[PDB]
């Protein structure tokens, strides 16, 4: 099975970069990442675009990994609370305090609600 | 590929 040798992979690439990650939850292949500026009241497309990864860390916590395919630079952030995700319109946004808000594009729509379940069910106690 | 900056909701919570 070919997600069995996906998964054993794409763990140890995580694993490199954050040797912290315990498992990977679920996936999504073409994520991009945008910030929004508070004072400014825009959004802003970041360099940040490649594959997504939910995961947990040795203390179970939970969060992502994007790994950017374009430039070197990754972006790894935790999801503290499930009140701080959001499914609006066709994003994922991503509120870890007042002024640091972070929005999500996931290429399949399936993706986007699938991935949002999974995050409140993986922060459900 | 990725929709423009300025396509994504800026809600009442934002």
């Amino acid at each position: 099975d070919e997600n069995i040798l996906r998964n054993a992979v794409n763990l140890q690439v995580l694993k490199f970069h954050y040797p912290e990650i315990e498992s990977i939850i679920d996936i999504a292949s073409h994520v991009a990442v945008y910030q929004f500026d508070v004072g400014s009241q825009k959004w802003l497309k970041t360099s940040i675009e490649g594959t997504f990864f939910l995961v947990k860390d040795q203390r179970a916590r939970v969060g992502y990994v994007i790994l950017n395919r374009n430039s070197p630079e990754n972006l790894y952030l935790f999801i503290n609370h499930p009140s701080n995700v959001h499914l609006v319109d066709r994003y994922l946004i991503h509120r870890t305090e007042n002024q640091h808000v972070v929005g999500l594009w996931m290429f399949d729509p399936n993706d986007m609600s699938r991935i949002f379940n999974i995050v409140k069910e993986s922060l459900l106690r | 590929h990725s929709p423009a900056a300025s396509n994504l909701p800026i809600p009442t919570f934002l």
